[PDB]
DNA sequence: CGCTCTGCTCCTTCTCCTTCCTCTCGATGGCTATGAGATCAACTAG
RNA sequence: AUCGAGAGGA
DNA sequence: CTAGTTGATCTCATATTTCATTCCTACTCAGGAGAAGGAGCAGAGCG
């Protein structure tokens, strides 16, 4: 009930200025605020303290008291994150990215 | 002019309009303390305009100051800012030949152009009285 | 000591090279790379068993340049000595302090520490042999050593044969 | 000029990963790196003239690699160290598939 | 698993992108060209040229959350864009 | 060289004592940097990071350019608490059993039970403290769940735990039968702690241990960290690690001293605080506690976290986001004779960036005369880069008319017509923000954009300023020509609306020119029909013929629109006559009605603007735009129109 | 052990002489596909035949490896070698225990256990004493 | 603050939406699949209007006389009239646009019949006219076989999804769901005759481009959605906002708490 | 029904906190002692 | 050269 | 290949006579919200 309440609760936002912004944009938004089971607030207490990579959490609002965290219970980053990868100056995977090109040999040959 | 850009005849700068100087005033210092420290400008070996004055003297304490003013010409090229004095406020946008712009009858040739679009959307009544 | 073993090799392949020749051409770097190498999991390796039936399963292009990237996998004969072990070997120079001998693909310091007390440096020797007691070792005689560990190095790979035992004398 | 937080969450959202990547790369901070696969730790020994390595402490002469990161990530990671905070670096995922 | 690819035929712009710029950086680095070349010296040009007839050799390589991936050539790909 | 790879995961942890003591290649002992050039060997020595010009770098050589430094070693006379571990410290206390080495509670307790089946290791850890804190005791029998009578001798210590509290760097506990509690207990303790204990705590075998979180030495960043300073005339001003680690040393070495020399242990306790205190400084300059380290000049010392803590730190201000090269800024101007997808760049500008291109037979000619043309003839490059890297500069080097170029060679050539670039407006509040433009080349210093592409950039002509970025790469030109170039934003996915459109005079013109009262006589129209590229050399019959030749505005607008368009917009006059003259209707482009207003060329989503996109294409819709401009602009020019005092009066 | 196609294969503890055996193969396979594009004495200058043109004679340290060992194999014939391989892998006996055993000289059960520890305390001296002087009187006829 | 939250949300390539860590947040992109740059304002004439008005813009009958569809609209008069297999075809499609009718006017509670969708069914319509200057004042080549069974046709080609397994085939069936009662409500028969004099050359023409243009507006895998979707709310705010404020930070205590009974 | 025990509710502490660019000014970065005497090594010449 | 304070524009 | 004088380097001495102090203007921002910890209380089980 609140995924749907809180989503009418954004549109009158939105709505007094009498811009619309698409459905899907503002469907997103509540949804990933209540994934969790709960409203989890996207403030420093609510979503960063989630169970994401450190190094994607470090970089909002709190850096140095995440990382003890994650020093202290040996906490790994599958380097998954486009922030993690942006930081180690990788291709994220995202876009170009979520996926890779390899040579069609058999074709490479078929063609000459 | 579509924004609030304008556009500026051109011989009405080629004729001075809106021309300024442009004074800038450098300092040089000797050197330090004389505590086993020295330095000079007798031309050791091995911006843009015309120095204007060169002021040579030393502070209370004697130590050789320079003081160098050179000066340039600001001329208005395409972008320079300018503004009424009513916040309308643009770029130019382009400058024109004398004859390319438009004339009345009695052959006024407009210095500054503006667009219409700027007035209404601003409220600046005042601008359109004082023309 | 002998093994077969399956390795895998990441090659990377200039664009230019992406014809259809590239196959082979990859073929015959991995030929030319694996023969006569290093590995201290591994010692040294000889030759690729099964030298057909090549494994490219795919080349990935590197996002940075067109290289592609290709992880090659191959059955080969290798040599890994270990410790405690039977060699029989050559004598290819002799030391004053001991021989540089030959263990196939491994070449082997026979230390004097470990030799018999018995035996003994002979100067006059030509070659510069050891003659003093039974074990007599020169570049021309045969030899037989025990592998006391490996010693890895960077250039290659060397390891330490003893003579001071019951077996694995000279001959 | 700062290529800032938001102008890079333009290019995210327009799916250029290839092109973010070389404004954070190779306009600025190319670096390369060795790093011990058995303690993911910048303390390679990289002789380069003489084409030896070697990480003091895991005494490994044949697990090494080139990484290419922002000169800032080899500054972030030192600190990091300097507060005991190991950030090893793996090139292999624990899960294979 | 060649059997049952879950992913749609068609050829999604991002790797449409990936594809041309990968190209062109081969061409550019003088590998061979698979088309005539009608005195078209831009690479990247050349690639979309390539792609018009399908003479690209690269297959495209989904990788689905779970890790698992489909091998897609681009000669069965649906460009539509 | 060695083989290159990509980092996959990134495992944290704590150094090891030990670990610390092995990679570290020099210990620190001497809190003195020097005599006059030379470096005291205990510190700062070659065997860190060399400084330029010195080929060393602990045996790296390589200079001070590709080759990091080493870490160090200091030893600490006497353990020391971690000041980001202090909180956890205290938790993971209160729940061992106070010099046993086991939980206060176990899974005998079914409560526990729960809390040890967590998944997760950090709200395991949470409910534990909860509940382990509570209990003050570590009896050794404990009875047992299933049987009361029975009980497990579990408790080693079987005494009472007393209640920890936080007191600035040292904790005190008060027993319930009180004192400070010793750093070394604390080692004692955790050093009996069973590895089962740590899975419970969430720790890790092999890369966290408890007795980590105490430190008993301090690794010494190398000079990079910390980099050689000399900002004045032959003056050090080293940076605040290297003067605050002095202190250290200076307290270290001192402290080694009392205990040594006749132990006044009196003395040695504030000594203690001392050297705890500078690490917590050092560590963190940033505490509850007011002492506050201050530098020798006032300024409070900028600790190791102050440079990661909020903009500005190294994760933020250096990571997330940095400065670049290879882009310029200036300010904007209009110019209707400029596609969309166009912006004009300053010939000042094109002579300074560079894009590098790769030597090939489709280029190779062109290439050749580029490079003869020099580094200050717009068509020209600056540097030519051989195979081995030898940056050839053409500025300082007459070898442009001698040099023959190889194949694989890089140009650093100029900027070029077409070459893509992208524009972004700070702030770039969003993704319309930045779009990718070709390039041609004006001789003036300022940018130019067409008219409609400001309202994506929400930008003006009264001052605003762009900044432009230059791919350099065949391959990222690609990304941004296909995914980032301007017609591919016409339709914005923030409200399906096009996000571009007509405005300012070019919408104002259209109306009046799509008037039922306007008609242009002939000579008029074929200046009109030669501004139109489009056109395909046929002239439309005139709608008046007999009494003179007289095309409507209608028609020549037209000529413009794309064949095969078809518009229909009815409003409520529309009735097939709109004696009103409203409504908009179309016919292969054909203009039958209405007048050509905001609703059908503006940014409304059923306007001209995006049906043309999805029947032809946005590559299409892009040449829409400039001739339409280029017609009513033309026409506007030769029929002008202007504002006065007069029009407010009523 | 695992192999690099998903199999786990045990240890192949590849005996020196059926090394050199399946060396010979390998670099006949490699002449085969190339055109495509036993004593001490015969097998060594078959080896330097086949080395010599598998690749361009660069590969001296190789050279010289396959000689020494050729000067050292055990048991020469194919057909013979054959043999010598169920009477030490048909015991159970470890492949690296079987390595040595058919790539060495030995005789009687004692100076197998002397040179090799690891049979010194686990291996049925019985079964050595009848395999040795069987290989021993097979190590004769080479 | 909104951009960090959604920062790392993207497509799928099984058209799912995750986070980094691969959470679901959504099993279809925006519940239906489809690009937000390819949707339009279209007007669903199956909501409105009264009982009648709806059945005499649809309802055919060949048997009697109150929907009798005029033989001079087809090539084919009196042959189709009285033909109960037709009409059958009839009574069939015309109940599944009353099913149609009462679902969406549950949907959609206050009964506005505007909303986002894909593709543009009209211009279709409209462009088929004047691709080739459909004469409307000659019967037309169409039978009630080739609309009803073209309708079904078309419905079975729009996939978003692709698996066969019975779960994404039932998603599949529900993310078309509002799209295909939209596709019935303006390809019925009698409007289809009557309203658009359509021929089979336009009408086939035109099904060809609805399975085209739809499968165009398909959400692209590796869409970068979350960092879009936060973009396109940051953009509308700093143009109510300390209520926006007061959301997005929970705010467990906010300003004007209020009530709303009916 | 008091005793006790525990958890529940309440009531005070106890913390932490914000796009890009351009210029000028200016303070500042800092404290540490004398060279002499004697012996060894380094350079040159026979 | 670095910090700090300031004066602005987009 | 040694010995010559002279630069380089190590060590210490006299050591004066020698620093803790002058506080100080001054004052309001800006508060809100969320975690954490203790304290008291009321009721539930126990004696
Ligand atoms: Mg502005
Ligand atoms: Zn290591
Ligand atoms: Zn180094
Ligand atoms: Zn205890």
């Amino acid at each position: 009930a609140g995924r749907a309440a809180l989503y009418k609760e954004v549109y009158n936002v939105i709505a007094s200025d009498g811009s619309y912004v698409n459905y899907r944009h503002m469907a997103l938004l509540v949804d990933v605020m209540t994934t969790q089971g709960g409203l989890t607030s996207v403030t420093r207490h609510g979503f960063n303290r989630s169970n994401t990579g450190a190094l994607m959490r470090c970089s909002f609002e709190e850096t140095v008291e995440i990382l003890f965290e994650a020093g202290a219970s040996a906490e790994l980053d599958d380097c998954r994150g486009v922030s993690e990868n942006v930081i180690l100056g990788q291709m994220a995977p995202i876009g170009t990215g979520a996926f890779d090109v390899m040579i069609d040999e058999e074709s490479l040959v078929k063609y000459m | 002019n579509q924004e609030d850009s304008m556009i500026m005849n051109q011989s009405s700068i080629d004729r001075g309009l809106f021309r300024s100087l442009f004074f800038r005033s450098y300092m040089d210092q000797e050197k330090k303390y004389g505590m086993s420290i020295t330095e000079t400008f007798e031309k050791p070996q091995r911006e843009n305009g015309i120095v204007d004055q060169v002021l040579v003297t030393t502070n209370q304490d004697g130590l050789k100051f320079v003081k160098v003013r050179v000066r340039t010409t600001k001329i208005p090229q395409i972008g320079d800012k300018f503004a009424s004095r009513h916040g309308q406020k643009g770029t130019i946008g382009i400058t024109y030949r004398r004859e390319d712009m438009p004339f009345t009858a009695e052959g006024i040739v407009p210095d500054l152009i503006i667009n219409p679009h700027a007035i209404p959307s601003r409220m600046t009544v005042a601008h359109l009285i004082e023309c | 000591m002998f093994f077969i073993k399956d390795l895998s090799l990441n090659i990377t392949l200039h664009p230019s090279f992406f014809g259809p020749r590239m196959k082979q051409y990859l073929k015959t770097k991995l030929l030319e790379e694996v023969e006569g190498s290093c590995t201290g999991k591994f010692g040294y390796i000889l030759c690729v068993l099964d030298y057909d039936n090549i494994d490219i399963q795919r080349g990935r292009i590197l996002p940075t340049d067109g290289s592609a990237e290709f992880n090659v996998k191959y059955r080969a004969v290798v040599f890994k000595p270990f410790k405690g072990e039977v060699v029989d070997g050559t004598v290819v120079s002799c030391s004053q302090h001991g021989f540089e001998v030959q263990v196939g693909p491994m070449k082997v310091f026979v230390t004097k520490h470990l030799m018999p007390q018995d035996l003994t440096f002979n100067a006059g020797s030509n070659p510069p042999s050891y003659q003093s007691s039974e074990d007599v070792i020169t570049i021309k005689s045969r030899i037989r050593v025990k592998i006391e560990g490996c010693i890895s190095q960077v250039s290659s790979i060397h390891a330490i044969g003893s003579i001071k035992e019951d077996y694995l004398g000279a001959i | 000029l700062r290529f800032g937080e938001m102008e890079r969450d333009c290019m995210i959202a327009h799916g250029a990963a290839s092109f973010l990547k070389e404004r954070l790369m190779e306009a600025s901070d190319a670096f390369r790196v060795h790093i011990c696969g058995i303690c993911g730790l910048m303390t390679v020994i990289a002789k380069l003239n003489h084409n030896q390595f070697e990480c003091k402490g895991c005494d490994n002469k044949i697990d090494i690699y080139q990484i290419h990161i922002p000169y800032a990530a080899k500054l972030l990671f030192q600190e990091l160290m300097a507060m005991n905070i190991t950030p090893r670096l793996y090139t292999d995922r624990s899960r294979d598939f | 698993p060649k059997d049952q690819r879950a992913t749609t035929p068609y050829m999604t712009k991002y790797e449409r992108a990936r594809i041309l710029g990968t190209r062109a950086l081969q061409i550019s680095m003088n590998a061979p060209v698979f088309v005539d070349l009608e005195g078209e010296t831009d690479p990247l040009r050349i690639a979309m040229k390539e792609l018009a007839e399908k003479k690209i050799p690269l297959v495209i390589r989904r990788y689905l959350p779970d890790g698992s991936f489909e091998d897609w050539s681009v000669e069965e790909l649906i460009v539509d864009l | 060289s060695a083989p290159l790879r990509t980092v996959k995961e990134v495992q944290f942890g704590l150094f090891s004592p030990e670990e610390v003591r092995a990679i570290s290649v020099a210990k620190i002992r001497f809190p003195e940097t020097m005599q006059t050039r030379a470096k005291i060997g205990g510190l700062n020595d070659p065997r860190l990071g060399s400084i330029d010009r010195n080929l060393k770098c602990q045996t790296c050589q390589e200079g001070m350019n590709e080759c990091p430094g080493h870490f160090g070693h200091i030893d600490l006379a006497k353990p020391v608490f971690h000041v980001g571990f202090i909180a956890k410290i205290k938790k993971v206390c209160e729940c061992v059993c106070m010099h046993c080495g086991k939980l206060l509670l176990d899974e005998h307790n079914e409560l526990m039970r729960q809390a040890l089946a967590i998944k997760d290791s950090k709200k395991r850890f949470a409910a534990i403290w909860t509940l382990c804190k509570t209990k003050m005791v570590c009896e050794t029998d404990v009875p047992s769940e299933d049987d009361p009578t029975q009980l497990v001798s579990r408790g080693g210590c079987g005494n009472t735990q007393p209640t920890i509290r936080k007191d600035g760097l040292k904790l005190v506990g008060s027993w319930k039968k009180l004192r400070v509690l010793s750093t070394e207990e604390i080692l004692n303790i955790f050093k009996h702690i069973s590895v089962k204990d740590f899975t419970s705590l969430g720790f890790n075998e092999v890369f966290s241990r408890p007795e980590w979180m105490i430190l008993t030495c301090l690794p010494v960043p190398p000079p990079p960290v910390r980099p050689s300073i000399s900002f004045n005339e032959s003056q050090r001003g080293e940076d605040d690690l290297t003067f605050k680690l002095a202190d250290i040393l200076k307290a270290n070495i001192s402290l080694e001293t009392l205990e040594h020399n006749g132990a006044p242990h009196h003395a040695i306790e504030e000594a203690e605080s001392l050297l705890q205190f500078h690490v917590a400084t050092y560590m963190d300059n940033d505490i509850a506690g007011q002492p506050q380290a201050l530098q020798k000049s006032g300024r409070p010392v900028k600790s190791i976290r102050a440079r990661l803590k909020g903009k500005e730190g190294r994760i933020r201000g250096n990571l997330m986001g940095k400065r670049v090269d290879f882009s310029a800024r200036t300010v904007i101007s209009g110019d209707p004779n400029l596609e969309l997808d166009q912006v004009g760049v300053p010939k000042s500008i094109a002579k300074t960036l560079t894009y590098p291109e790769v030597v090939t037979p489709y280029n190779i000619d062109r290439l050749t005369q580029l490079v003869r043309n020099g580094p200050n003839e717009h068509p020209g490059a600056k540097y030519v880069i051989r195979d081995s890297g030898d940056r050839i500069d053409l500025r300082y080097s007459k070898r442009a008319g001698d040099i023959q170029l190889q194949y694989g060679w890089k140009v650093e050539r100029h900027i070029m017509d077409n070459d893509p670039v992208l524009f972004n407006r700070q702030p770039s509040l969003h993704k319309m923000s930045m779009m990718a433009h070709r390039v041609k080349v004006i001789p003036y210093s300022t940018f130019r954009l067409n008219l409609s592409v400001t309202s994506p950039y929400n930008a003006d002509f009264d001052g605003d300023e762009m900044n432009l970025h230059v791919p350099q790469s065949e391959e990222t030109r690609a990304e941004l020509s296909q995914l980032c170039a301007v017609p591919l934003q016409i339709v914005s996915p923030q409200s399906n609306k096009p996000c571009m459109g007509i405005v300012q005079d070019t919408l104002c013109g259209i109306r009046k020119l799509t008037l039922r009262d306007t008609f242009i006589e002939l000579d008029q129209v074929l200046n009109m029909l030669y501004w139109v590229p489009d056109w395909d050399g046929v002239i439309p019959t005139p709608a008046i013929i007999k009494p003179k030749p007289l095309w409507s505005g209608k028609q020549i607008l037209s000529v413009a629109i794309p064949n095969g368009i078809h518009l229909q917009r009815f409003d409520e006059g529309t009735t097939l006559l709109s004696p009103k003259d409203n409504g908009m209707l179309i016919i292969d482009g054909q203009i039958i009605f209405g007048v050509v207003e905001k609703k059908t060329v503006g940014s409304s989503n059923g306007g001209l603007i995006h049906v043309v996109t999805r029947e032809k294409g946005p590559q299409v819709c892009a040449k829409l735009f400039g001739n339409i401009q280029k017609v009513v602009n033309f026409w506007l020019l030769h029929n002008g129109f202007s504002t006065g005092i007069g029009d407010t009066i009523a | 052990q695992i192999n690099h196609q998903g199999e786990e294969e045990e240890l192949i503890a590849l005996n020196l002489s059926e090394a050199r055996l399946v060396i010979k193969e390998a670099l006949v396979e490699r002449r085969r596909a190339f055109k495509r594009s036993e004593t001490r004495e015969k097998e060594l200058e078959s080896i330097d035949v086949l080395l010599e043109q598998t690749t361009g004679g660069n590969n001296k340290d190789l050279k010289n490896t396959m000689q020494y060992l050729t000067n050292f194999s055990r048991f020469r014939d194919q057909e013979t070698v054959g043999a010598v391989i169920q009477l030490l892998k048909s015991t159970g006996l470890h492949p690296f225990e079987v390595a040595q055993l058919g790539s060495l000289a030995c005789d009687t059960a004692d100076e197998a256990k002397t040179l090799i520890p690891s049979l010194n305390n686990k291996i049925s001296d019985d079964e050595l004493e009848r395999i040795l002087k069987e290989l021993s009187n097979l190590e004769t006829l080479y | 603050r909104l951009v960090k939250a959604l920062e790392d949300i993207m497509v799928h390539y099984d058209n799912t939406t995750r986070n980094s860590l691969g959470n679901v947040i959504q099993f279809i992109y925006g519940e239906d699949g489809m690009d937000a740059a390819h949707i339009e304002k279209q007007s669903l004439d199956t909501i409105g209007g009264s009982d009648a008005a709806f059945e005499k813009r649809y309802r055919v009958d060949l048997l009697n006389t109150d929907h009798t569809l005029d033989p001079s609209l087809l090539e084919s008069g009196s042959e189709i009239l009285g033909d109960l297999k037709l009409q059958v075809l009839l009574d069939e499609e015309y109940k599944q646009l009353v099913k149609d009718r009462k679902f969406l006017r549950e949907v959609f509670v206050d009964g506005e019949a505007n909303w986002p969708l894909p593709v543009n069914i009209r211009r279709i319509i409209q462009n088929a006219q004047q691709t080739f200057h459909i004469d409307h004042t000659k019967p037309s080549d169409l039978t009630i076989k080739d609309i009803v069974l073209g309708v079904k046709d078309l419905q079975e080609n729009l996939l978003v999804l692709r698996g066969k397994n019975e779960i994404i085939q039932n998603a599949q069936r529900d993310a078309v769901t509002l799209f295909c009662c939209l596709l019935r409500s303006r390809l019925a028969t009698r409007r289809v005759l009557q309203e658009y004099r359509l021929t089979k050359q336009a009408f086939d023409w035109v099904l060809s481009n609805i399975e085209a243009q739809f499968l165009r507006s398909v959400v692209h895998p590796g869409e970068m959605v979350g960092v879009l979707a936060a973009q396109s709310i940051g953009e509308p705010a700093t143009q109510g906002v300390p209520r926006l404020k007061e959301i997005l930070n929970v705010a467990k205590n906010m300003k004007t708490p209020s009530l709303t009974v009916y």
